[PDB]
């Protein structure tokens, strides 16, 4: 009754943020439902914060172009997406940007308010020729997994307002492959390796610990139902 | 081939539904099709990491700026589709980016080409994640017979 | 629904249908000609009964009828015995204790047979699309519920004979007293040195063990000084034993012997002549090769558990894999006509008072009101119309929840057995008969 | 651990033909597999392997190893 | 942003088939939660299943039983679908034994104290007048299907016979989402698990070791890092 080889997940680090964990010898047919279980709630169970809306001065959401930048508007939302924000106030907080001058004004120019931390702020995020002009004001706001961009009538609120969308995971990817091992004889052994890219704020095993403890929790609920064993180790 | 010609295809394939949007990367636009909101047949702006080559045809136009850039090896955002994207990085890094239906005669011209300009481990490699991709998104595709 | 298809593959089908082994249930096409019953009947197999009586002794060794008149009869059913090409020709046994019969009615089955209807094979629930690549260029996937229930299994009887021929130097003797073995090889063996009734062999096993009367023997130098050391006397007589041939696996079920002393008569020379049967139960397993009715025929690439198969929306999970890119090029759309048919005779319908054209003929036909499972026959040119096909379609019995799995187009919702999302558009399900 | 772990290029252009290639690295497997099967004599003129071998190992294997590390050299007569 | 956690209720459709909700589940999680759970239900519960059996006059299952008229091999079909629950880890033996003419039926077979047969209204064979059934069964526990060449260990007793045998209780199960009431651009699915089983155990139980399994595994996952 007892699994003949009891699994033990190892990792493998080839980047501080790309990551492989692979699965040791496991029962057979066990390994595509922890390979996709995992996969889905890594991408969507953790939590996390990033922007939800942009608001540039002197600009329409109709009028896509911005003075005084040489770069438009709709790569500056790909930058400001592409930005990662550690937040924690559980309610929208607004994040402030001003410049002016010729240069180039980058995440680490921001100014942050108090309890929200920018983890890279060497990302650039616009280019200025001429007199700079910039002033830009983001909110920002808890989440969980990923929410596509909608209308909150924050442009009707106010028109330099637009929305966004938004990365609440704090992983990028996870590309799961199952292959078949052999153990005592036996070919019957599927060996899982799952691959976790994950943004610099968050190191890829800890995103994986806490998904595993969301899961056990999860399926742990169904405990209620009677008190039972199963052969294990 | 089925299930290449499934990754890379036009429009009208389905309801393209979340057309006419840009992602900041591959990886959300996945994020954004395994979400539904996006479906793999259809039209986006897909940004590409610095060491992407870019399309053939995309070497003379570029970025406007008013400072000298070389957009064929280093970032440019792109209007093509998710499954072009999942297509080009089966292919290695170096391999220019390919922004047409592959079908059957274009995936013979750049296999071919692949063997003419590459190591043989590349070209083994390359072809067992085509296989395995085109295995892949053939059981997604669909095809049935009533 | 031979219509439908190509000639070619109609021809490659006809001489496929001629190979369906017997299986250890047999279960009769719940779609087909309606004349499977005449070519089993007219067929040599089934046991029917030549008087018009009553049953009063039902067993499995034989069957006893009499007639009215005051003649017993007794029928001898054949059970396990090998036939031709090697394989069970077992018969089952259908009517009652007490049920009346007429002449030329079916009282036993034969080997591929079901209440006097030929069955050829098994009918599975199949889904088509690719799968992976493990249904490439026209490989089969097939679930291991196939494997686990015995659906697809068959006997294989082995017949292997020798001889205790008479030579020059003298006789060759059939005894337990082989020489130079071991104490543990000759352990099943009988008095006489014949392999006992039900013993499991392997490659290697004896069967039945034969010594040569002798042979002129110069020991050789190494011998001899190997013998000498362990004392070991190399005797003229020689081990000429039967083996099971390399490769091979089944537990006896008979054996006969024909002695010369005896009133038996055999050929010049041959004092005894001994035959084995040796019989196992091959299960469905990669490799074997399989095939439909309309020419489409593979060998089964992959067997995957029952869970990792693409279920249906009630959790019933798809028994076969078939890949789509066949039936275009091969030109032979019959097979998904019979697949849809299957489906339809497996939910019963209900047409009665609809007013429609396929309904009208239906109704005068009498296939109005048909129940689940029972069989359907569509001949083979005055088949079920399209029309038919879809109208029934639309009017499946609701197997549960009052919901129809089938959409009107013929396609379901397929959930995949591993990733567990749903496949992104429907899929052509239902039954066909496979081979 | 694998058939085509030695890339074949290297290879290739290190002896510049293909069939030139088998033979070469078939003379010194043989060389390495009648090394291996000394059992006592010791002959000064076998070579044994110049690479790192594991317990168990295919003369070719090394062979291939020994040939794209480029340290072995030949000579035609 | 809005923090819920999962919560499962259980409802009772019949005495045998169940259906279980989990409404706050996260977008996208529905199917993937009811797949794994599905896959474990069906691959592995603890059950019981004859492994073995011995019929006297009967040394293999080629052969036939005089006085019933179905062939032995129908007889390890037959069986081979019967379904029982062992308490005891190690084998124990059943006896079956039935004359003259009638049916056979599992409520026949004599049950060991702590073995029981749960489905009394199998036929198992028809016996004549003349006929004479006298059967051993052996019944083990364990997981999944396991064939009958690895159920052979015995080879002096030609008499025993092995029958290949299917452990899982449960029939077949089918998961569905929705999308829940909450106002949100997340839309919350709920998952709802339809979960029949045969007559060996509740679906509550077995959907508990089930659970159990999973977070087993999960929860390695979990301590092994960190």
């Amino acid at each position: 009754m007892l699994i003949a080889q009891r699994p033990s997940l190892t990792e493998e680090v080839v980047d501080e943020f790309r990551s492989r964990f692979v699965i040791e010898p496991l029962e057979p047919g066990f390994g595509y439902t922890l390979g996709n279980s995992l996969r889905r709630t890594l991408l969507s169970s953790i939590p996390g914060a990033a922007v939800t809306s942009i608001r540039i001065d002197g600009v329409l959401h109709e009028f896509t172009t911005v003075p005084g930048v040489k770069e438009d508007v709709t790569d500056l939302i790909l930058n400001i997406k592409q930005l990662v924000v550690s937040s924690e106030h559980d309610e929208p907080v607004v994040m402030y940007l001003r410049k002016q001058g010729p240069g180039l004004v980058t995440a680490a120019d921001i100014a942050p308010p108090a309890g929200v931390e920018v983890h890279n702020p060497d990302l650039v995020l616009a280019t200025l020729n001429g007199k700079g002009k910039l002033e830009m004001e983001l909110t920002v706001e808890r989440g969980r997994g990923y929410v596509s961009a909608v209308q909150n009538k924050q442009v009707g609120q106010e028109i330099g307002r637009i929305p966004v969308d938004s990365i609440y995971s704090p992983v990028l990817k996870v590309t799961y492959k199952v292959e078949a091992t052999r153990v005592e004889q036996r070919t019957d052994f599927d060996k899982l390796i799952v691959d976790v890219e994950t943004k610099q704020a968050m190191r890829p095993r800890d995103a994986m610990a806490s998904a595993g403890k969301t899961l056990v929790e999860l399926f742990g609920l169904a405990r209620e139902l009677n008190i039972d064993a199963e052969g294990i180790d | 081939v089925l299930g290449l010609f499934f990754l890379t295809t036009d429009s009208e394939g389905r309801s393209p539904k979340g057309e006419g949007r840009a992602f900041g990367s591959s990886a959300e636009a996945i994020m954004a099709f395994d979400a539904g909101d996006l479906t793999l047949q259809a039209k986006i702006d897909i940004r590409f990491p610095v060491g992407t080559i870019p399309p053939r045809g995309f070497e003379p136009p570029a970025r406007e700026e008013g400072e000298p850039e070389w957009q064929q090896g280093d970032t440019f955002t792109l209007k093509t589709t998710l499954g072009r994207a999942l297509f080009n990085e089966l292919l290695p890094e170096d391999y220019p980016f390919v922004d047409y239906e592959v079908g059957k005669k274009q995936l013979s011209e750049i296999v071919n080409d692949l063997a003419e300009r590459y190591p043989k481990v590349i070209v083994a490699a390359t072809l067992d994640n085509l296989k395995a991709a085109g295995f892949f998104w053939a059981t997604r595709s669909g095809v049935t017979v009533a | 629904f031979l219509e439908h298809d190509d000639a070619n593959r109609a021809l490659m089908g006809a001489n496929m249908m001629r190979q369906a082994v017997p299986l250890i249930k047999s279960e009769s096409p719940l779609v087909g000609t309606g004349m499977e019953y005449r070519s089993a009947a007219d067929a040599g197999d089934v046991v029917k009964a030549e008087k018009a009586g009553v049953v009063q002794e039902v067993s499995a060794d034989y069957i006893t009828t009499t007639n009215d008149d005051g003649t017993y009869i007794t029928y001898r059913l054949a059970k396990f015995s090998r036939s031709n090409q090697g394989t069970s020709v077992n018969q089952k046994v259908i009517v009652a204790e007490g049920d009346r019969i007429i002449e030329g009615q079916v009282l036993a089955d034969g080997p591929a047979t079901e209440n006097g209807e030929m069955a050829l094979g098994k009918n599975l629930l199949v889904a088509f699309m690719p799968w992976e690549g493990h249904n490439y260029e026209d490989a089969i996937i097939l679930s291991q519920r196939l494997v686990q229930d015995d659906v697809l299994s068959s006997i294989h009887i082995e017949e292997h004979e020798v001889d205790a021929r008479d030579t020059k130097l003298g006789p060759e003797e059939i005894t337990r007293d082989i020489p130079n073995v071991s104490e543990e090889v000759l352990a099943d063996l009988d008095e006489r040195g014949i392999i006992r009734i039900g013993a499991e062999v392997v490659a290697g096993d004896i069967l039945v063990g034969k010594v040569t009367p002798k042979g002129e023997t110069e020991l050789t130098p190494e011998e001899r000084l190997l013998r000498a050391i362990f004392g070991e006397k190399a005797r003229e007589v020689r081990d000429t034993s039967l083996k099971v041939p390399h490769g091979e696996i089944g537990k006896v079920i008979g054996v006969r012997v024909f002695d010369r002393e005896e009133g038996d008569e055999l050929p010049p020379g041959v004092n005894q002549l001994v035959r084995v049967y040796v019989a196992q139960k091959r299960k469905i397993t990669d490799g074997d090769k399989l095939a439909g009715r309309h020419g489409n025929k593979g060998v089964i690439s992959k067997i995957n558990p029952i869970e990792d198969m693409p279920f249906l929306e009630d959790g019933t999970p798809v028994d076969i894999i078939l890949n789509p890119l066949a039936v275009p090029s091969r030109m032979n759309p019959g097979q998904v006509l019979e697949i849809h048919l299957g489906w339809l005779a497996s939910r019963g319908w209900d047409v009665s008072g609809l007013a429609e054209e396929w309904a009208q003929r239906l109704q005068v036909i009498g296939a109005d009101k048909v129940e689940p499972g029972t069989n359907v026959a569509t001949p083979v040119f005055d088949g079920a119309r399209e029309d038919e096909l879809a109208g029934l379609l639309q009017h499946t019995i609701p197997n549960r929840d009052g919901e129809r799995m089938v959409l009107p187009s013929g396609k379901a919702r397929l959930f995949d057995g591993r990733s567990g999302e749903p496949f992104p558009e429907p899929i052509s399900v239902g039954y066909m008969y496979i081979l | 651990e694998g058939i085509i772990n030695p890339p074949i290029d290297e290879l290739l252009e290190a002896t510049d033909s293909k069939y030139s290639l088998v033979i070469y690295a078939a003379k010194r497997a043989r060389q390495i597999n009648a090394y291996y099967s000394q059992l006592g004599e010791g002959l000064l003129e076998y070579v044994g392997p110049l690479v790192d071998t594991h317990v168990h190992e295919k003369p070719l294997s090394i062979a291939l190893r020994e040939i794209n590390a480029g340290l072995l050299t030949s000579e035609a007569i």
